[PDB]
RNA sequence: ACCUUUGGGUUAAGUCCGCGAAGUAGUGAGAUCCCUAGGAUACGAAAGUUAUCGACAGGUGUUAAAAACACAGGAAGGAAGGGGCAAGAACAGGUCAGUGAUGCCCUUAGAUGGUAUGGGCUGCACGCGCACUACAGUGGUCACAGCAGAAACAAAUAGAAGUAAAUGUGAUCGAGAGGGAAUGAGCACUGUAAUGUGCACAGGAACGAGGAAUUGCUAGUAAUCGUUAUCUCAUUAAGAAG
C-alpha cells in the first residue's frame, strides 16, 4: 500500500520541476493526491583566505553546496509502483525509495 | 550669589563654532522688554527656557 | 601502508611486534599538487586552498553569502 | 536615498501619457493599472511606478 | 470539553507558551512553581506589574500554565509576560463579548505595546576581519 | 501527583540531610574531611557533612526525573549536574565534571537499603525512598 | 504576593504627586511612566529625542554599569539602588524619587566654557547650556562622584548612593557632584 | 593603628548607649566610630538583635541593615 | 591637433531637477540572489513545517521642481537590517617556496635528487609588532540550585578530556587569604620514541592601573561571559572562523 520516494537533488529549480512533474502524473491517475513534503535542506561549508600568500589584507570566503530534497509519502498497488518506477530514471536528481 | 534670568528661546539660526558644537539664537526675557543674541551649546527647542546670568552680554554678530 | 616495528621486552630475549598508526602530513598530501601545506581535510576532500578555488565550481560550490 | 532612477520615472511618464483616464487618487487603483497593463517582472519596481505615478496624479 | 485558548511569546531565542482555562480559583504556575515560590524575582516583577495594569476582576475565574525554551533568564521573562498577556484577549474574544477585549487591550497599548507585540530584535552575526558584528582588528603604521 | 513541587529546595535538602544522619544511610567515604568535590574546586567544603547534602540533593533530582517520567539517571549525568567552572592560571575558566567516587558510593549505600535499584541504562527510585518523602513533605508544608 | 494595588516602585514607593521643581527642565523628565521594576527594552535609542522619554530611575542605573568590568550587569545595577532607595526613604522620611529629582535640579551646571572663535584662533568664552544638556551632566557627576567614592574604603556601595543624593537634593558642600557644579560655572564667568 | 578583636566591657557598655538615637545602622558604623574588625561588627550586631535592642529592616544576599531607637517610616 | 560649452539646487551614486548649439539610445550605479524577521486558506494527525504576501517617503506637517526630516500607526518606515556580486584605466605592487602554469641562466652519483637514524628550525647580550592573565572586595572560598545556540557522552572508591559560563540563594574570608612566574621528590596518559599533556604535594617572582605617542566603535552595536559534533588535531589552542 504506502510508498516513501525521496527526490534528493543538488539544484533547486531541476527538483521544482520534477517535482511539479510527478505531482501532475499523481492528479492525473487520482488516487487522492498530494503535494511533496519540503525538507530541511543539507549544507555542507568551507572557510578560506583568497591570497595564494600571506601579503594584503586578509580576506576571506564561504562557499556552501546545497543538498535540496523533497518527499512523497503515497498510496499505491504493487503492479502501478513497478510500472511507474519506469519515470525514476534519467534524471541529475538521485531517487531512492522506501517501503513496508 | 544666585542672580538669575529666565529667557524664552524664540529662532535659531546657525551651528556655529568649532566642530559646529554650538547654534545662534534669539531669546526674550521673561519679566523685561530685553531681547538678546547669544550662542548656546546643548541641543535646544524653539520655545525652550532658558536661566542666563547676565541681561546684557551679548554675541552681535547674530 | 600499515607498517610494522618489532620490540624486544625487558629481557632482551623475548620479541613482539607493533603496528606504526598512520598520521600527520606524510600521506596526506594534496589531490592536484601534491603539496603538504593549507589541506582541506573536511567532507574527505584531500585538496589544498589554493587548488580548492579553482575547481569549487566544478565540484558545485558557490559563494551565496 | 529615495530618488526614483530613470527607468521608474520613464515608464512613469509614459503611462500617465497613455492610460490618463484610467488612473485615479488611489494607489491601489493605480497598482491594479500598472499590474494590467505592463511587463514589469518586480513587485519591487511596480510599487516603485505606481507610487510615482499616484504623485504626479495629484500636481 | 473545558474552555481553553493557547498563546506563544518571543523574546530574542526564547520561546514561551501559554495555556489558559477554565477554573473555580485564579491559578497561575511557571516552571511547575508558584508565583510564591518561583526562585528569580525579576519574573516576578514583570508578571505582577501586567497582572495590575489589566484588572483583578478580568483575570478572575481563570488558570494558566507557562512554559518554555531557550534564550536566558531576562529574555525568558519577557517573552513569558507576551504570552501571558495574549492569553487575555483571546480567551475574552472566544468566551465573553468582543467590547470587554477592546477595553483591556487600549489598557495595555497605553502601558505597553512590547506586552502584546513581539520585538523583531536579534544578535547581528560577525563578520571577518573584527572580534564582533562591527568592530576592526587594531591597525598599525610605525 | 506531583509532591515534591510543592516545597522550596532551600528547605528540603536540609530536612531530609538531618532523617538521614539520624539514620545512618550513607557513610562517609574514606577521608571525607580532607577531599574536594571536583579538581574544578579551589579547597574542601566548609560544612563537615557535605556527604549527606550530596545525599538529600541525589534523592531531589530523581524524585523530579521521576515526576517528569524523564530516562533513568546514569552516573555521567549526576556528574556533569554537580560540575563547575576550574581556575587555569593566565587563562580562560573552563566548565570540568564532579568527581565519580563520591556519587558511585551514595548509589552503592542507596542500593544496599533498598533505596535506589539499577536499570540497565541508569538508577531508579524505589518504594520506600518514595514514601519516606511523601511523609516528611506533609508534615512540613503544614 | 505582597500587593494586589495600584503600580508602585519597587511594590513599595507612592509613584504620584510628583513636582519637578524649575520650570526650564519640566519636559525632560519623565516621571510618568508607571513601572513596576526599573526595566525597559523599549528601542527609543533610535531616535531624536527618545532617550529624553526613558523613565528616571532608569538613566540612574544605567548610569552604574561602568568601569569596564560591569558592562552588561543591569540586574547588580538594580539590586544596588533597590537598596540605595530604602536607606534614603528611611534618612529623608520623603518619597526616595523627590530626592532623586531634586538631586539631578541641583547638580546640573547653568553656565559653561567653549571655544567660539572660527575665522581665526580659538578663543575661550562662556556659553548658555540647554535644557537637555543640563540634566544630562547632571546624572553624569551624580555618578562619577560615587564610583570613585567606594573604590578602596569600608564602607558599602548602597550606603555611599544614600550619603551623596540626600546632600545633593539639600544642595550641600558635602556632594561632590555640588562641588564640581560650582567649579565649572566659576571658571565659565572667569571666562565671560 | 590596626583594628580590634575584643569588644572589652566598657566599650560594651556605651555603645548600648550610643545606637539608642542614630536612624539606620550598619557593619561599618562599629567598625568606622569604633576600632572592630568586620568580623566582631558582625558578632556584636547579631547579638543586639536577639536582646530586642535594636531591630534587623533588610538581609538581601549579605548586605544587611539595621534600625535603633529613633528610626520612624514613611506613612500613606 | 581639440571642445560641445556659463559649473544653479539634490543623492550613497552625472543619483536626479532646472537651462542650453545640441539631441538620441547603452555599460557602470541602480535594478537584478541568497540568508535572518512576520504571514495558512496548503500539508500532517501530530502538536511542526513551509509560504507569488507584506513597506511605497504611502499618510499628516513642512508654500517652484528634485529629495528630506520629525511624528504616527505597523512583524517590518526612508538604500527594512546584514552579507554577496560588482565599470574603464592603472601599478615595472605581491607570489617562480601552490601548481605536470612558464621563458632564460645554474646543478645533476663524491647530486643542489631521494631515504634512514640523530641534531636544528624551539639557541640568547639585546631593540620592535600583535595577543593572554592580572593588579582585587561591583572581590576570594564552601555548598546548593538553574538557563543557550538545542538535542550523541563504556566504566571509574584521592586524582588523573567532555552537555555552558557568567548567573541565583545561603554560608564563609577580610585589605598582597589578589596573583600564579622560576623550581623539587613523585603518580599517570598519548606516542615508534617525551622533549608534549593531565594529576597530587610543595614552592611562592614581577605587577598596587601604565611616558611620548596610538587603534577600532552609532544599537541587540561596543564591552563582558562561556561554548565549539568548526578549522588545524596521535597527543598538543593563549590562533583564526562561527
Ligand atoms: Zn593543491
Amino acid at each position: 500500500i504506502n510508498v516513501e520516494l525521496r527526490l534528493l537533488c543538488s539544484n533547486k529549480k531541476l527538483l521544482s520541476d520534477l517535482s511539479n512533474r510527478y505531482y501532475n502524473y499523481l492528479f492525473q491517475n487520482s488516487p487522492t493526491a498530494k503535494k511533496p513534503r519540503v525538507l530541511q535542506p543539507f549544507i555542507c561549508d568551507v572557510t578560506t583566505r583568497k591570497s595564494p600568500c600571506g601579503q594584503g589584507t586578509a580576506t576571506w570566503s564561504k562557499y556552501k553546496m546545497i543538498i535540496h530534497g523533497r518527499m512523497f509519502a503515497l498510496q499505491m498497488t504493487h503492479q502501478m509502483l513497478k510500472d511507474s518506477a519506469a519515470f525514476l530514471q534519467n534524471t541529475d536528481v538521485e531517487v531512492r525509495l522506501t517501503l513496508k | 550669589s544666585e542672580e538669575v534670568y529666565i529667557g524664552e528661546v524664540l529662532q535659531t539660526l546657525e551651528k556655529t563654532g568649532p566642530g559646529g558644537g554650538l547654534t545662534m539664537c534669539q531669546v526674550q526675557l521673561k519679566d523685561q522688554k530685553r531681547t538678546l543674541y547669544r550662542a548656546i551649546m546643548g541641543p535646544i527647542a524653539v520655545g525652550d527656557l532658558v536661566a542666563l546670568l547676565d541681561c546684557e552680554r551679548e554675541h552681535r554678530r547674530g | 601502508m600499515n607498517k610494522q616495528m618489532i620490540k624486544y621486552n625487558a629481557d632482551l630475549e623475548t620479541t613482539f611486534t607493533v603496528e606504526r598508526k598512520d598520521f600527520g602530513r606524510t600521506n596526506r598530501r594534496c589531490r592536484a599538487c601534491f603539496a603538504y601545506n593549507g589541506v582541506i581535510r573536511k567532507y574527505d576532500l584531500m585538496i589544498c586552498r589554493r587548488c580548492f578555488r579553482e575547481y569549487a565550481g566544478d565540484i558545485g560550490f558557490k559563494i551565496y553569502d | 536615498g529615495q530618488i526614483k532612477g530613470k527607468s521608474v520615472r520613464t515608464a512613469s511618464k509614459v503611462i500617465v501619457e497613455r492610460y490618463f483616464n484610467r488612473l485615479t487618487n488611489d494607489f491601489y487603483d493605480n497598482r491594479n493599472v500598472v499590474i494590467d497593463v505592463a511587463e514589469i517582472r518586480s513587485k519591487k519596481l511596480r510599487n516603485k511606478v505606481s507610487g510615482c505615478v499616484t504623485k504626479l496624479y495629484k500636481r | 470539553s473545558i474552555a481553553q485558548v493557547i498563546t506563544k511569546g518571543t523574546r530574542k531565542t526564547a520561546i514561551s507558551k501559554c495555556v489558559c482555562s477554565e477554573s473555580n480559583e485564579f491559578q497561575l504556575m511557571v516552571d511547575n512553581m508558584t508565583l510564591d515560590v518561583h526562585h528569580d524575582n525579576f519574573l516576578v516583577a514583570k508578571i505582577k506589574e501586567i497582572m495590575k495594569i489589566i484588572g483583578y476582576e478580568h483575570l478572575e475565574n481563570l488558570k494558566f500554565e507557562l512554559t518554555t525554551r531557550g534564550g536566558g533568564p531576562i529574555s525568558r521573562a519577557y517573552a513569558i509576560r507576551q504570552a501571558f498577556a495574549k492569553a487575555v484577549i483571546s480567551y475574552f474574544g472566544k468566551y465573553y463579548d468582543e467590547q470587554r477585549k477592546q477595553d483591556i487591550k487600549e489598557q495595555i497599548m497605553k502601558f505597553d505595546r512590547a506586552a502584546l507585540v513581539a520585538d523583531p530584535r536579534r544578535v547581528e552575526p560577525k563578520k571577518y576581519g573584527g572580534p564582533a558584528a562591527r568592530a576592526k582588528y587594531t591597525k598599525s603604521y610605525r | 501527583n506531583t509532591e515534591i513541587f510543592k516545597v522550596r529546595h532551600d528547605t528540603f535538602i536540609p530536612a531530609l540531610s538531618e532523617y538521614l544522619r539520624t539514620n545512618k544511610t550513607v557513610v562517609p567515604i574514606k577521608n571525607f574531611d580532607i577531599i574536594k568535590t571536583s579538581r574544578g574546586k579551589e579547597t574542601s567544603p566548609l560544612d563537615i557533612n557535605w556527604y549527606y547534602t550530596r545525599a538529600a540533593s541525589i534523592i531531589r533530582k530523581l524524585l523530579i526525573s521521576k515526576a517528569k517520567n524523564e530516562k533513568p539517571l546514569s552516573i555521567v549525568r549526576f556528574s556533569s549536574e554537580y560540575g563547575c567552572a576550574k581556575d587555569r592560571g593566565n587563562r580562560p575558566n573552563k566548565h570540568v565534571r564532579a568527581s565519580k567516587g563520591i556519587i558511585i558510593k551514595i548509589l552503592n549505600d542507596l542500593q544496599e537499603k533498598g533505596w535506589v535499584e539499577k536499570k540497565e541504562n541508569g538508577w531508579t527510585l524505589k518504594k520506600e525512598a518514595e514514601e519516606v518523602s511523601k511523609q516528611l513533605i506533609e508534615k512540613l508544608i503544614n | 504576593t505582597e500587593t494586589s494595588g495600584d503600580i508602585k516602585l519597587f511594590g513599595r514607593y507612592p509613584y504620584t504627586d510628583l513636582e519637578v521643581k524649575d520650570i526650564t527642565l519640566e519636559k525632560y523628565i519623565n516621571v510618568a511612566s508607571k513601572v513596576i521594576l526599573p526595566h525597559t527594552s523599549s528601542r527609543l535609542n533610535t531616535k531624536k529625542f527618545g532617550r529624553t522619554k526613558i523613565p528616571v530611575v532608569e538613566r540612574f542605573v544605567n548610569a552604574m554599569m561602568r568601569k569596564g568590568r560591569n558592562n552588561g550587569k543591569k540586574t547588580l545595577a538594580m539590586r544596588i539602588v533597590k537598596d540605595a532607595f530604602f536607606i534614603i526613604e528611611g534618612v529623608t522620611g520623603q518619597n526616595p524619587i523627590q530626592i532623586l529629582v531634586d538631586a539631578i535640579c541641583n547638580s546640573g551646571p547653568r553656565e559653561d566654557s567653549a571655544r567660539i572663535g572660527k575665522g581665526g584662533v580659538m578663543k575661550r568664552s562662556s556659553v548658555d547650556v540647554s535644557p537637555l544638556r543640563r540634566i544630562n551632566i547632571a546624572i553624569f557627576l551624580l555618578a562619577k562622584g560615587v564610583r570613585n567614592s567606594t573604590f578602596k574604603d569600608i564602607k558599602m556601595l548602597p550606603e555611599i548612593i544614600a550619603e551623596e543624593l540626600i546632600n545633593a537634593a539639600k544642595n550641600t558642600q558635602s556632594s561632590f557632584a555640588v562641588k564640581k557644579k560650582e567649579e565649572i560655572e566659576r571658571i565659565a564667568k572667569s571666562n565671560r | 593603628v590596626k583594628r580590634h578583636e575584643r569588644v572589652e566591657d566598657d566599650i560594651f557598655n556605651k555603645i548600648v548607649k550610643d545606637v539608642k538615637n542614630m536612624r539606620i545602622l550598619t557593619r561599618t558604623t562599629l567598625s568606622e566610630r569604633y576600632n572592630l574588625s568586620l568580623n566582631i561588627s558582625i558578632k556584636l550586631l547579631r547579638f543586639l538583635e536577639e536582646n530586642q535592642i535594636i531591630k534587623l529592616i533588610s538581609s538581601h544576599r549579605g548586605s544587611k541593615i539595621y534600625a535603633g531607637s529613633k528610626y520612624e517610616p514613611l506613612k500613606v
